[PDB]
């Protein structure tokens, strides 16, 4: 239970994070789509974890 | 119907816009190479028929039947060029095209990024501000009294001086900015 | 769906209604007859939180299935007996279902046959 | 509430002291301090109110206007600096002075136990706001918008004076705590109805309703942009609060009286919405769109429900920020390219990017985003006349879809597409405009966190 | 920690894991991985902010009420009597709204938690919240944005007469 | 920068349909002029495309042989 | 032979349908030079005024303001109370209002009447 | 190689005030936050209990955060 | 700008029927205005009534996306027939003959649906039985009642 | 100028064809039965789809 | 190095892209003969269904009256 | 994506696609020949030829632009020009 309910809130966190990241940018962000798209692969393992919890 | 330099459309030149319009749209229904090659073929033969004709009033009744077959006969949506009117990528680009005025007001700090294209710049508008009042002047002199019949400018009669009303046509932005 | 031709395009009489079903007494025609068992208990069905419209008759097999499972976890396809049990014995209470349905529709042609006799004497 | 009323009468000094060069940034800043001040009147019960004195009162419905109030003065000190530029020195010290005047008029207004007092106040902020708008204004027909705006309300206003001093002789007195407990029901018959007519039409006409509004597309217009701010982010709010205050007298004659103005409010959102739909005029445009909120708020004053009035207070506060936002963004334009006409500069955002991000995020709150407190409002309004009857979810959605129409039809028009060729005196946005923009947005985005101090006294 | 009497929740009964398959599951794995990496650091801070909030205690109390008369033994017009008495009304209109809000999360609570038995096994907390808000319904429904104990009064006169007629009738 | 075009001598209409569509103008008493213009497409790595069926079964002989190679290995690992 | 093209008021005739555009009288050719005349020399006037190296500002355009003026502060100037003009604004002002009060009315009354006989089903509504 | 100029319109100003914004709203930002974390660190909240027989708590007594109760 | 410029009321002689033609900036023998029904409108001309999507795509506007020119007479409802708004473009199909298929098909989807659900299809089986009452206490029925019992037997 | 030689795209479709072949599969294996599979009718009802399909 | 465009002609190709291409159809082909080898019964048919007009009337309870 | 273009590349294909065509003598033609005088073609031919030109570059030339692109050296300045090349 401690650790459903922390993978799926820390899942949409780390979604949200990369709005603030470009936010409070200052200089130009060294190659900003890459950082997207690693947070959602790491947010896609993160959410894929607590289905296999479901499933089982 | 609204040309710039002609009042009108001349009966050549409706035939002229007739048979490419033809030749798109039956291009459109006839979307292979060989198959649009041969009715092309004969589409020309077609207009090819009645080339020769003097009558004046059977040529204009020729045109407003061709005219009559070809709106019965035209694809419901026809091949339009992408970066045709209507096409889809047509003024796309219109949100990148920064007008060039934009950049006298930049800071100086940005400004010394690029100290030569600046330069440049100063000498193409001094210039342009030194030959416009000769180029009003030329324009004055020509146009004929009771105001310009077309919308068609003079070039530039002397050496030295530049065509009259170029600025903003030459510092136009490009198509891919 | 030739029973969908017989019914729309031919007569309602014959052929029964499927919203009001069974029209006959269950002992009509049969002699001592039996109920269906239920194997799985009311408490079972509770526990195992089965949805209501599949606490059907055969019940027992899909708690089996739905243990084996839960217990098999990871290999998703470790078990397909328990599934495969279940699934015949829901094809096995289709086909009751089935042979409920051609009874009602003799039923109803025999006494069809009964009142057209009945007004051939009188 | 003495605590501050002096400070605001001590900003007159300071700005008629003040140098030659250093009125806006004194005034600016003790204004700005005032505002910080005014959060101590967040201490409210949740049974009895916060009672000053025998004068002086402020519940949980008044306090959100009056920090709207405190707040909305330093802006309108903020952006009415630069067209008051070349304007001679006692000319602008003037100007600060009808400002500072019209805050303390507002700030004695919603505070007011007494309804008499409440009425005098009420009467005394229309002329700094005349004045304003017919010597400041930049048209012709100023001199006429500030005709029929004072006409209007004083033709309005006149029976209500009649009225109050009949319930003050009637009752015995008009001190709003005594009659919370003193109140009689009021029976049927012609003389209470021209009693509800006369208490009641002032605030529709200072509202608006629709057929009264015809001044608000005048005054709202030849304004300037400090008067414009100020007409459309309290001014109509004082008919909002007095009827808040005023239907408690005016029961069980309410249920029935009510009928003919809320199909004229009903059907006039609609009415203005579309209005919206074809106007030539960015200022006319935000003028009507304050109509068809106010009419919304009218309703669901009317309709007297416990949702009601929250969505009611609650739409009045996020409406007065919005519009402000709007009618600063409008202004900022008006400076930029001299005309009012929507169709003349298009294309902005390729010229003007943060600027374009707040016309987008002003638009954004204008047709209710949530979790924005204007759909707060907007949404608890739509219950509570869902509850009342069932054709007006018909009537709200209608209204709802018009509604965004006419925002990004505003936001489209004058961002997006091909940009004007001969219009080349398109300057970069300065800080104060920008300043002046996030000063309106943040406290809007930071009310959806905690919307609770803006849901009136029935919270 | 709260009250387990005002918000009841029944026993766990969790089975007991039963490996039939020799693949291991990674949630156990995730589990160990959890407890030595995620659950041993924050328990150790929170020790330390508890080390640290022990330091130092003090209390904040629940405030009391006592009783005053109610609107129904107050002269009218006396706005001293009046008005302790609305100001007791108004109070205990905020806790009844809570008491119903109570019942209905102990409802949304075993709605949750029964799974799909649910409209067998919470038929007595689907009682508790009819009757409660049949009793807030009868109590202060109707009333308007100006309600006042005024208001309260004369409906439950109202009610009482129609169910005085009522009984009359019936007779 | 600068791109060699190749030569337009090799452009003939010979063993294409645009032959056959010459061959039925020239019975009707026409003829196309752009026909070795078009020519491109019907020669060279364009030639020859394959059907639709061919289209659907790409790699099934691969795929095939995988599957049977699968079912004998299966066969024998049951023993 | 072919269908006719019929024009509607949201479809209009194409130009190459109209019969008036192959006409080659010199009234009509008088008429066309007229308006190219016309549209160039306005078009003079405007690169003038756009063409200047010393001009940052808007090239105001008469058409708009007369455009804007027209569509605002004309309309009572030239509007005469008759059978039309009066017609109409009963119609679109007094019409929906009276309508939608006699619908919401209605809905309001029946509403009324059916809980005051404990009819309608209120069960758990106690938000209002 | 063939780099052309891109025309843009002036960025300087708006970024200006972006920093200028996040700078001011930092200066008291930062040290607000560090302040209630070090509140709630060592000072911490206050703790549920019933009355004392015969004291009258003050009115700033029934509430829990130490900033609500000053 | 001045008083001369802006536009008036309705021209009845010829002679301010021609001032007001050249003031709009166009020829005597085009330049309509508005009847005079008390509407409103003054001496506005009445421009055909056209959207901006079928002027010359090609040709050199002054301003190109609204495909207007400076000093021409703009259309009284200018900012309803712009790009993003209404079109007036000729359609290849006459409108009354897609007004008629779309309403025609239209009437019979849903008449075809109306006969569909008065004759819907279904399957040759009997109704689903259900154990233990047709599971009355799972369905909600309170327990210290009694139901009718329904009793399934084997076929 | 025909190209296709970009990592991001190549892996990109082959992460979605991959999903493609093999994701419905896996999805339909492990949810849980939430209702009772018909899985009894005649052979044209069986049939009706591939056939549809095919035509 | 990239691909250099070619002028009407057949455009060059990668050997990796071909072999990426045909691997991939070989595997959906694979799969496709595999699941069908295995199953066969999604798509074919699990269970017989039996013609009701074969039952006789003894099991159904038919009287013969 | 998108190559450049040069005046040479244009010449060499503007000069490629009037080659391929059957009624100019490809020994005869050059980057000025005229299309009615020095090669005697009507105006449909020219119709043709700048359907052709639009085939190949890709782009539309409108009508009224069209109607006066007479000889091959006119096509490359106004395809230059249409394209903003040597920039
Ligand atoms: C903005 C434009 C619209 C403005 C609308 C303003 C409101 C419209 C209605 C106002 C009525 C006048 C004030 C009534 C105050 C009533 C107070 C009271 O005690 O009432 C009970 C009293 C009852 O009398 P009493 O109280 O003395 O008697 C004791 C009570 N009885 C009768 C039982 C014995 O009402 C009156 O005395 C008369 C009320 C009606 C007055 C009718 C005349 C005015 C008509 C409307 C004029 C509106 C403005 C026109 C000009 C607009 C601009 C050009
Ligand atoms: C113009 C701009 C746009 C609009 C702005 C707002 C304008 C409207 C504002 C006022 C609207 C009218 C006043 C409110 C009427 C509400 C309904 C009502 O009570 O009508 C009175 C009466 C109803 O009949 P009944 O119930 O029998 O009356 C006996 C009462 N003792 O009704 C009747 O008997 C019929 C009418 C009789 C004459 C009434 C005259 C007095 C009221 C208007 C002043
Ligand atoms: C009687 O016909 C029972 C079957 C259900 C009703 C008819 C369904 C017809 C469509 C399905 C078969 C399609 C075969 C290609």
């Amino acid at each position: 239970m401690n650790l459903f309910s922390s993978l799926t809130l820390v899942t949409l966190i780390l979604l949200t994070m990369p709005i603030a990241a470009i936010n409070f940018n200052t200089h130009k962000f060294t190659n900003y789509p890459l950082y997207v798209k690693t947070t959602i692969s790491c947010a896609f393992i993160t959410s894929m974890i607590p289905t296999m919890m479901f499933i089982h | 119907a609204f040309l710039p330099s002609a009042a009108y459309l001349t009966h050549q030149q409706k035939v002229l816009q007739l048979y490419k319009r033809a030749l798109r749209h039956l291009e459109s229904r006839c979307v292979h190479r060989d198959k649009y090659r041969y009715f092309a073929c004969l589409l020309r033969a077609r207009f090819d028929e009645h080339k020769n004709e003097k009558d004046m009033v059977k040529a204009t009744q020729l045109l407003r039947e061709a005219e009559k077959e070809f709106w019965h006969g035209q694809h419901p949506q026809p091949y339009i060029f992408p970066e045709s009117p209507g096409g889809t990528s047509y003024e796309r680009y219109e949100c990148y095209k920064v007008p060039e005025w934009c950049l006298d007001d930049w800071h100086p700090s940005e400004k010394a990024m690029y100290p030569d294209y600046f330069a440049k710049r100063e000498q193409w508008k001094k210039l342009r501000r030194e030959s416009w009042e000769r180029e009003v002047k030329q324009l004055q002199e020509e146009t004929p009294v009771g105001g310009p019949r077309t919308e068609a400018l003079p070039p530039a009669r002397k050496q030295g001086d530049l065509p009259p009303l170029w600025w903003h046509i030459v510092t136009r932005p490009r198509e891919r900015p | 769906g030739a029973h969908l031709a017989r019914r729309y395009l031919g007569d309602a009489s014959v052929e029964p209604e499927p919203l009001r079903m069974p029209t006959f007494p269950p002992d009509y025609g049969f002699p001592e007859r039996k109920e269906r068992e239920m194997v799985a208990t009311q408490q079972e069905m509770n526990d195992a939180q089965l949805v209501l419209q599949q606490r059907d008759y055969c019940a027992h097999y899909l708690i089996r299935f739905l243990k084996c499972k839960r217990d098999s976890f990871p290999n998703f396809l470790a078990c397909k007996h328990e599934q495969h049990d279940w699934d015949y014995c829901e094809h096995l209470d289709y086909v009751k279902r089935m042979k409920e349905f051609e009874r009602e529709r003799r039923l109803l042609q025999r006494k069809k046959r009964r009142e057209q006799r009945e007004a051939d004497m009188a | 509430m003495l605590k501050y009323i002096i400070p605001t009468m001590m900003l007159m000094p300071l700005t008629w002291l003040s140098k030659n060069s250093m009125i806006w940034i004194n005034t600016t800043l003790h204004s700005l301090l005032i505002s910080l001040t005014s959060l101590l009147l967040l201490n409210q019960f949740g049974d009895n109110s916060l009672n000053f004195s025998l004068t002086f009162f402020s519940d949980s419905l008044s306090t959100p206007l009056l920090i709207l109030t405190m707040w909305l003065l330093p802006l309108m000190l903020m952006a009415s600096q630069h067209h008051l530029s070349k304007e001679n020195l006692a000319r602008k010290k003037l100007f600060i002075s009808m400002l500072i005047l019209l805050q303390l008029f507002l700030i004695m207004t919603f505070t007011a136990t007494e309804l008499i007092f409440f009425y005098i106040m009420f009467e005394a902020t229309l002329v700094p706001t005349l004045i304003i708008i017919t010597r400041w204004g930049n048209q012709t027909e100023r001199l006429n918008a500030g005709l029929y705006f004072l006409f209007y309300t004083l033709a309005g206003s006149l029976p209500l004076l009649v009225a109050l001093i009949y319930i003050q002789n009637t009752m015995g007195s008009l001190n709003f705590l005594i009659l919370q407990y003193w109140v009689q029901p009021m029976p049927n018959s012609w003389s209470n109805t021209f009693m509800w007519l006369a208490c009641m039409m002032a605030f529709m006409v200072k509202m608006p309703l629709y057929g009264l509004h015809l001044w608000l597309p005048k005054a709202h217009v030849e304004a300037p942009i400090a008067g414009s701010m100020v007409l459309a982010a309290i001014l109509l709010k004082l008919g909002g609060y007095g009827m808040m205050r005023i239907t408690l007298l005016l029961n069980p004659i309410t249920d029935f009286m009510a009928y003919p103005f809320i199909m004229l409010s009903l059907w006039g959102m609609i009415m203005t919405s579309s209005i919206c739909l074809r106007q030539t005029d960015l200022k006319s445009l935000i003028a009507y769109s304050s109509v068809s909120h106010m009419a919304l708020v009218i309703v669901a004053i009317l309709i007297q429900t416990p949702w009601s009035y929250m969505g009611a207070t609650a739409l009045m506060i996020a409406h007065g920020l919005t519009s402000s936002m709007l009618f600063c963004l409008a202004n900022s334009n008006y400076e930029r390219v001299h005309s009012r006409t929507m169709i003349l500069a298009r294309g902005l955002q390729t010229l003007l990017p943060l600027m374009a991000a707040w016309w987008l995020l002003a638009s954004l709150t204008n047709l209710a985003l949530p979790p924005s407190i204007n759909l707060i409002g907007e949404l608890f309004v739509v219950m509570s006349t869902f509850s009342w009857s069932n054709i007006t979810i018909i009537l709200m959605g209608l209204n709802m879809v018009i509604t965004a129409l006419y925002s990004l039809y505003m936001l489209i028009t004058t961002q997006r597409g091909k940009h004007t060729h001969h219009i080349n005196n398109i300057l970069p946005s300065f800080t104060r405009e920008n300043a002046l923009m996030s000063l309106h947005m943040l406290p809007l985005l930071l009310l959806s966190l905690n919307p609770k101090i803006i849901l009136g006294p029935l919270y | 920690s709260w009250d387990k009497d005002v918000y009841p929740e029944p026993p766990r009964r969790t089975p007991a894991p039963s490996p039939q398959t020799s693949l291991p599951n990674p949630i156990t794995y995730l589990t160990k991985a959890f407890d030595l990496l995620v659950d041993r650091p924050v328990t150790l801070v929170r020790e330390f902010i508890e080390r640290q909030h022990a330091k130092n205690k003090y209390y904040y109390y629940h405030r009391e009420f006592r009783r005053v008369p109610d609107i129904t033994e107050c002269h009218e017009k006396d706005v001293l009597c009046m008005f302790e008495a609305e100001m007791q009304w108004k109070r205990d209109y905020k806790v009844d709204q809570e008491i119903v809000n109570i019942i209905q999360e102990r409802l949304k609570a075993c709605q949750q938690r029964e799974g799909e038995s649910h409209r067998q096994n919470c038929a007595k907390e689907l009682q508790q919240f009819t009757q409660v808000v049949k009793a807030y319904q009868d109590r202060y429904h109707d009333l308007g944005a100006h309600y006042s104990a005024r208001k309260c009064l004369a409906k439950q006169k109202q009610r009482m007469l129609a169910e005085r007629k009522a009984t009359k009738e019936a007779a | 920068s600068k791109m060699e075009l190749p030569d337009y001598k090799q452009w003939k209409i010979e063993g294409t349909p645009l032959e056959t569509v010459q061959e039925k103008l020239a019975a009707r008493g026409l003829r196309d002029p752009w026909g070795r213009n078009e020519a491109w497409r019907y020669m060279g790595g364009f030639a020859n495309n394959v059907s639709f069926v061919g289209a659907l079964l790409k790699g099934f002989k691969w795929g095939f042989a995988a599957f049977v190679v699968a079912v004998g290995a299966e066969y024998y690992l049951e023993s | 032979s072919f269908p006719k093209y019929e024009p509607s008021r949201l479809a209009s005739l194409p130009t190459t349908l109209d019969p008036a555009e192959y006409d080659i009288s010199s009234e009509t050719r008088k008429a066309q030079a007229e308006r190219l005349a016309i549209r160039s020399r306005l078009k003079r006037e405007y690169q003038l005024q756009y063409n200047d190296p010393s001009r940052r500002g808007v090239v105001e355009d008469p058409a708009l303001i007369r455009w804007t003026c027209a569509r605002s502060a004309n309309v009572y100037p030239n509007f005469r109370p008759n059978t039309k003009t009066s017609l109409l604004g009963a119609l679109f002002g007094i019409g929906p209002l009276i309508f939608w009060y006699y619908v919401f009315k209605t809905d309001r009354d029946r509403k009324e009447k059916l809980i005051q006989e404990g009819k309608l089903d209120r069960t758990f509504n106690i938000s209002y | 190689g063939k780099r052309l100029f891109i025309i843009k319109p002036s960025g300087f100003y708006d970024k200006r005030f972006l920093k200028l914004l996040r700078f001011y709203i930092l200066l008291t930002g930062i040290p607000v936050v560090i302040g209630i974390t070090l509140i709630n660190v060592f000072i911490g909240e206050a703790e549920l209990a019933e009355i004392p027989e015969g004291y009258v708590p003050e009115h700033w007594e029934y509430f829990k955060h130490p900033i609500s109760r000053w | 700008i001045t008083k001369d410029m802006l536009p008036g009321p309705y021209p009845k002689t010829p002679e301010e029927r021609a001032a007001a033609a050249k003031k709009y900036n166009m020829r005597v023998e085009d330049y309509e205005p508005y009847p005079d029904d008390g509407m409103g409108y003054g001496d506005y001309p009445k421009l055909p009534d056209r959207s901006q999507q079928e002027r010359d795509p090609w040709y050199d506007w002054d301003h190109p996306d609204l495909r207007l020119n400076w000093g021409e007479p703009m259309h009284w409802d200018l900012d309803m027939y712009i790009r993003n708004r209404v079109d007036t473009s000729p359609t290849p199909v006459n409108w009354n003959l897609m007004c008629k298929h779309l309403f025609g098909f239209v009437a019979f989807m849903l008449f075809m649906f109306w006969v569909g659900e008065t004759y819907p299809t279904y399957q040759p089986v009997g109704p689903k039985q259900y154990p233990y009452n047709n599971l009355y206490l799972e369905r909600g029925g309170d327990p210290n009642k009694e139901p009718e019992p329904v009793v399934h037997y084997e076929i | 100028n025909i190209n296709e030689n970009n990592p991001f795209l190549i892996n990109s479709i082959k992460r979605l064809l991959i999903g493609s072949l093999f994701a419905g599969f896996i999805i339909s294996n492990n949810i849980p039965p939430m209702t009772i599979p018909q899985m009894t009718m005649p052979h044209y009802l069986k049939m009706t789809a591939l056939t549809v399909t095919i035509l | 190095a990239h691909i250099e465009p070619r002028y009407r002609q057949f455009p060059q190709l990668t050997r990796s892209q071909v072999i990426q291409a045909e691997f991939f159809s070989a595997t959906m082909w694979f799969w496709i003969l595999w699941r069908f080898w295995h199953d066969s019964d999604a798509v074919l048919g699990h269970f017989p269904y039996p013609d009701p007009s074969q039952w006789t009337d003894e099991e159904l309870g038919i009287p013969p009256d | 994506d998108a190559p450049p273009l040069t005046l040479e590349g244009i010449k060499d294909r503007v000069l490629y696609v009037l080659k391929l065509y059957d009624k100019i003598d490809p020994e005869k033609l050059s980057v000025n020949s005229h299309f009615m005088k020095d090669l005697g073609l009507d105006s449909l031919d020219q119709v043709e030829i700048i359907m052709a030109m639009e085939d190949e570059f890709g782009f539309e030339i409108p009508d009224i632009d069209a109607e006066k692109l007479m000889c091959p050296q006119e096509i490359v300045d106004y395809i230059a020009d249409k394209k903003d090349v040597y920039e």
